[PDB]
């Protein structure tokens, strides 16, 4: 029965030859002798190139390959959330057995046209430089690229931290759920990970979707499509989910390998012909649905690692004209006290403000171009500078000091809005720049335990009303000078 | 005829057949399918075996399975139907509204209109952007091409484009969805409707939609291009009348190509590109043209690899077409919108005895006091401001002026900009650059030329400045 | 039973099989060899025929030489009786002391520790380093890597580090030397009988040390990091007691990688690498790794190609490491020693949550302030420092002086220095750059600074020169 079975005529480096399968469909599941899967990428007139999920030493020559008669699928719905699973959706957190009650297909494709709509939803990341200067909507793709050790996965990780606060709250479309996608990590990074969100909270509606580097290339290759269909569940179902893909930097090289061993040629930097579809295909399948369809999101945020800030390069290239906008990260101005480390001026967001709440679109308005005035002057300045061009330069400082964030104290809406406030007024252009910081810190808790209904009214009129912007005002004047002396 | 698959990698799909072998692209019909499937015959391999390219996804076909030759390379519908409607790389409507009722079509592939048939007349249109009519002015029924990096704005020119020279058209548009966002494609579908260039209960609309954006596979890509110029080739030829096209974007064309390259059987040229990159680019632009039975005026965005035009994809570009604007990624981190280089974007028409020897002679103006003060940003990067002469400084605050007046905000830029979008006509253009040359406004401040319209809304602006 | 080679080139061997098939990673026998020749399965090549990589010199093959199948992959000597010995790649003892007679055996292969076995455990491991315990400080149980090109100083840290680190814990050790100086091991093995923490007299040794050097074809290079892997993991689950894992370089590992895929008929990656580059990393790599079981602190030293820190395979090492020391060449030609980069070194556990808020603090205000002082670099080279204004000079003046106080005499380093080798507490450490930065020793000289321990000792030496 070579129509529905086959044999392994060679097996090397996780690529098995097949004879027979004569039935078999191009990307179908097959079954090896040992229990292995496989799946159907090569159909060649005289063999079948079966790319290996796991150890090839229990594959041998002669061993039956047998049909499952389907495509790759992966378990879905709310009952993943606050588990660890693999590329198939096999728990590996060992808390029991996921009971999902529905399956979906791991290769559906993109909604069209039709059943999409405009982005209109804030989804709100807590980080101040984010909310304002970059901002993203539900539905949005949006990538985090940056060489090592500039902080990427801590903006993914803050993202994900901060959505406590409407998963805590009533307003159901309010709400967000969570996807983390580990490609090509190591256990124990993944494991620290997990304990980090489990410390604030964070898990109960998080799935974790780990290929670390031990498992085999096709699970790292499959691993962001599994997560994907994960978020697309509740995407038609009226709901709102957010999936991280860290990184597709590693998922190329472990496709490449896929590729390059089933003996199809290389091209740029070894890569295949189809690397760009590979992530295309992935980051059009974020969308915002229209009410008739649900209503419901899924907001992407790939990450990308360069390698010595060299943005030029194949992979990075092919990510940065997919999405809608991309965050940089520099290690020079990470070093330099600007922490988170994005590049303002080579970060850029296409929804834009249709993606702020009517408060932040007040204050963060002005902030883009007013510091690229400043970004101008900055390397045109001590030849001594007339006092038009040295207010340009002191703003445009102040402004920066208050882009700087901690880690893993997200920020609500409306105290990024007072904070960015005060230097956006000019009320802290006669300060001096090291206490900027040392300013936000302490004015924010005073107006935390004192004005709680100046914070309060800002949260729920979703503006800055004319009695809070004399309030405002009436706050951080007085607090200026008290700190000033 | 019936044929049968013996090969499936990827988009590459080969195919037997035992009798009567199909000639070089035509369209096969997979059979067993939910949704139709197309396969394109690119190459003829020998042994009665032919090479194929997927129209969409290869999941799910085995090898043995019936492929019929239609007869004829890829038909799609053609006419006043196509107004309205979105269609595929294969003529299938994807806007949900039923199926394109009519008898009449043409085939994707064609050969590209005689030296003959070639037509020299060249006359300048408005299109209400001071950077483009000033500088850079477009030609009616001319070849014109927007570069750009990612992000820089192609997308948001074009869109403008679309908002206002769409308006001074009687005629018909068509727009070319080539491998970008499929969200863009709802954004303008519905941007349409709401300005009424697209009506979906009567016959009024006046844009035709063919889409391939990048979530479909190479061989839909590569072909969506040809898909959407076979229909304003029909506007040109079929009727006689002045038709406008644009493609967003023309450079997923070649890159569609290059995917499928190596499975194709070839040997990888420069820079990973694909050998036939010149000539497939030709068999395709050479039949975007202005001919003598009628018009095309072609509005192409093309994406620049890296923002580096020296890239073979972009490089090759320049040649096909009669206006460029290049966008610049330094001049976009300015805040300068639109974010052209006035000091790298050409047009042809651009002579004396065309646009106007007063015309002419502004745009060089512009261009050489902008030039100049490229050479005198090097030195006040070091020595700064105070280091200038008198007349070095007055130069410099001109040219800045002339950067800022160069700007204005677009009316598909509401979020963006703040303030409301405008149109500003040629012979005001010309004379606003001409009074800030001559120093009619070396009083105003730096501000006041920026994202304005017209020279009269700097000087109001002036005031609003003070108190 | 019985195979025949029917393809000799380089490590890579071809044998074909009669009746029943080796399974790969198999162990191979080839008869007629003076001495042991292990060939292991890497490859089915179909009709009956294996790819195989030896683990040794493949001279004197020849077609229709006979070859057995051991039934296994290769199997090591592990247990407590292999401490003080010296092993080769196949297990086989290489220091004239006779046969390892060990209790137990284990195959070189093994999968790595599922998800549930990690251990979220991060405590910091004082190495008496000033540039490591400031700025990136190692943990207990972590992973660690010395980054660094040719000559920096990789060899020379990783011998400190044993030095200070391995005295102080009361457990066993494992060094493998992985395709480097075999003269090193030498050095390193009578040294250690020197000391006492091997004795050849007793079983009171503490280090067991597997070597595979730059003087052994790409079979045995390739595998030896698994050898001494093995010998690590046993220590780790087996008893509980924590272990120690010492191994250069790791590089040879890929590099002897990228030998034999040149022959075994694959498709090139980029730079030329193997396509299996990050895999074969990854299988190795997750198997060095702290259990809830057993604790293993890894040290690494990571050679650097060309001085490219973008080459694939120092590049995809990253990701396997929980601290970082990456070594840089302009910083050892200035005479800076360790040379440390300050701002290209990091550690999952420098965070004030776990480092504390003071310790935390001083280490961003050591890397701001020399960030500063690189940016000014260009206009300084043109000019001069006397061209800079009062707030800048005063960066450069501090910064330089920190630089210098980065730099340590190191005990390995005390005869290319002469000089006495100087191990400083945390406190001490934090303490002496916090002064610097506040401004207190702005009157003193810049080669006061250079290459003494606790800030004290920097103001002893102002003093003769007073
Ligand atoms: N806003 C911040 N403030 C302080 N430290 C930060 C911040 N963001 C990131 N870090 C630190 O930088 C280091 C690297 O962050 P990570 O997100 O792992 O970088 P990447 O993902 O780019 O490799 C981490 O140790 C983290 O603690
Ligand atoms: N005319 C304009 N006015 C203001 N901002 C613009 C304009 N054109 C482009 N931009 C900015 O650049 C971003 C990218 O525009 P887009 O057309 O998508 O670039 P591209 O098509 O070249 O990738 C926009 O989201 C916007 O922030
Ligand atoms: N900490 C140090 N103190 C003094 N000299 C050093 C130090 N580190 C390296 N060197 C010098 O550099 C040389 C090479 O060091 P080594 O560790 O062998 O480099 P690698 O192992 O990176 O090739 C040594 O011979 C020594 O003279
Ligand atoms: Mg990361
Ligand atoms: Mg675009
Ligand atoms: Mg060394």
């Amino acid at each position: 029965d070579l129509e529905e079975t086959g044999r392994v005529l060679s097996i090397g480096d996780g690529i098995a030859r097949v004879h027979g399968l004569r039935n078999v469909q191009a990307e179908e599941m097959v079954e090896f002798s040992s229990g292995l899967k496989g799946m159907s990428l090569n159909l060649e007139p005289d063999n079948v190139g079966v790319v290996v999920f796991g150890n090839d030493k229990l594959i041998k020559e002669g061993d039956i390959v047998k049909r499952t008669g389907a495509i790759v699928d992966v378990p879905v719905g709310e009952e993943l959330l606050g588990r660890v699973v693999d590329a198939l959706g096999n728990a590996i957190d060992g808390k029991g057995p996921i009971g999902s009650k529905a399956r979906r297909r791991v290769g559906l494709k993109a909604p069209g046209i039709i059943p999409r709509i405009s982005v209109r939803e804030p989804m709100q990341t807590g980080i101040k430089a984010v909310d304002s200067l970059v901002p993203i909507g539900r539905g949005q793709r949006e990538l985090i690229i940056g060489d090592r050790q500039t902080g990427k996965t801590s903006i993914a990780i803050d993202t994900i931290i901060n959505q406590k606060r409407f998963n805590d709250g009533t307003d159901e479309k309010k709400k967000l759920y969570c996807i983390y996608v580990a490609i090509g990590q190591k256990r124990s990074t993944v494991a620290q990970l997990v304990k980090r969100l489990t410390d604030a909270d964070a898990m109960k509606y998080t799935i974790v979707v780990s290929a670390t580097a031990s498992d085999a290339a096709p699970l790292q290759y499959l691993a962001p499509y599994s997560g994907c269909s994960m978020g697309e569940y509740f995407r038609d179902n009226g709901k709102h989910a957010l999936i991280i893909y860290d990184d597709l930097s590693k998922q190329a090289v472990a496709y490449r390998q896929m590729s390059l061993l089933l003996r199809r040629p290389p091209g740029r930097e070894a890569y295949p012909g189809d690397v760009f579809y590979l992530h295309s295909r992935l980051l059009e399948r974020a969308a915002k649905m229209n009410d008739a369809f649900g209503g419901g999101s899924l907001t992407a945020l790939p990450v990308i690692e360069t390698q010595a800030g060299d943005v030029s390069a194949y992979i990075p290239t092919n990510v940065i004209s997919i999405t809608d906008g991309q965050i940089f990260l520099e290690t020079e101005l990470f070093y330099k006290g600007i922490r988170p480390a994005i590049n303002v001026g080579l970060s850029v967001s296409r929804v834009g403000s249709a993606a702020q709440t009517r408060a932040m679109k007040q204050v963060a308005g002005t902030m883009k171009l007013e510091l690229a005035q400043y970004r101008e002057v900055a390397a045109f300045a001590g030849s001594d500078l007339d006092a038009a061009t040295q207010q340009l330069l002191s703003r445009g400082v102040r402004l920066t000091e208050l882009l700087k964030q901690g880690q893993y104290s997200p920020m609500a809406i409306e105290e990024q809005v007072a904070v960015i406030y005060a230097g956006v007024r000019g009320y802290l252009d006669k300060l001096e720049p090291s206490k900027i910081t040392k300013f936000e810190n302490a004015f924010l808790s005073h107006v935390i335990s004192q004005h709680q209904a100046l914070l309060g009214k800002i949260r729920t009129d979703g503006k800055i009303s004319e009695e809070s912007d004399a309030k405002l005002k009436e706050i951080v004047t007085n607090f200026l000078a008290g700190f000033e002396a | 005829t019936t044929g049968r698959i013996v090969a499936v990698i990827g988009a590459v799909v080969d195919v037997q057949f035992d009798e009567g072998l199909p000639p070089i692209l035509n369209a096969l019909e997979v059979q067993g399918r939910e949704t139709r499937l197309v396969l394109e015959v690119a190459q003829h391999l020998g042994e009665s075996t032919v090479r194929t390219i997927a129209m969409d996804g290869t999941e799910g076909l085995v090898r043995g399975q019936k492929v019929l030759d239609s007869g004829a390379p890829i038909r799609i519908p053609v006419g006043p139907e196509t107004l309205g409607r979105i269609m595929n790389v294969i003529g299938e409507p994807i806007d949900e509204r039923g199926p394109i009722k009519t008898k009449q079509f043409a085939a994707i592939h064609a050969e590209a209109p005689e030296f003959v048939e070639m037509s020299v007349e060249q006359e300048i249109l408005v299109t209400g952007i001071k950077v483009v009519d000033l500088l850079a002015p477009y030609a009616k029924g001319g070849k014109i091409g927007l570069f750009g990096g990612a992000g820089v704005g192609k997308t948001v020119l074009i869109m403008e484009l679309i908002n206002n020279v769409a308006k001074a058209h009687g005629g018909y548009s068509v727009f070319a969805g080539v491998g970008e966002r499929t969200r863009e494609g709802n954004d303008l579908y519905h941007e349409m409707i709401e300005s009424g260039v697209i009506n979906l209960k009567d016959a009024t609309s006046k844009v035709a939609l063919v889409y391939g954006q990048m979530n479909e596979p190479p061989g839909a890509r590569a072909r969506v291009a040809l898909t959407g110029l076979t229909v304003a080739e029909y506007f040109r030829d079929q009727e006689g009348q002045d038709v406008l096209l644009f493609i967003d974007n023309i450079f997923r064309f070649t890159q569609a190509g290059s995917e499928v390259s190596a499975l194709l059987g070839r040997i990888p040229s420069a820079v990973g590109y694909q050998p036939t990159l010149a000539t497939d680019m030709g068999t395709m632009q050479e039949r975007i043209t202005t001919t003598k039975k009628g018009s095309i005026t072609s509005v192409q965005a093309i994406y620049v690899p890296a923002d580096d035009l020296t890239d073979p994809a972009p490089a090759t570009t320049f040649a096909h077409l009669d206006a460029t604007t290049v966008l610049s990624r330094a001049i976009a981190e300015l805040g300068i919108y639109p974010a052209v280089d006035p000091l790298d974007s050409t047009s042809r028409i651009m002579d004396p005895n065309i646009v106007g020897s007063e015309h002419y002679d502004v745009a060089r103006g512009v261009q050489k006091i902008l030039q100049d003060y490229k050479s005198l940003q090097d030195i006040i990067a070091i020595l700064g401001m105070d280091e200038l002469s008198e007349e070095d400084k007055l130069t410099v605050s001109r040219a800045r002026k002339i950067q800022r007046f160069l700007s204005q905000p677009f009316q598909v830029a509401e979020v963006f900009t703040g303030h409301l979008g405008k149109l500003v006509p040629l012979k005001e253009t010309i004379k606003g650059f001409q009074q800030i040359l001559a120093g009619e406004y070396d009083h105003l401040p730096e501000q006041a030329f920026y994202m304005v319209g017209p020279i009269e809304e700097a000087v109001a602006k002036a005031d609003k400045l003070a108190e």
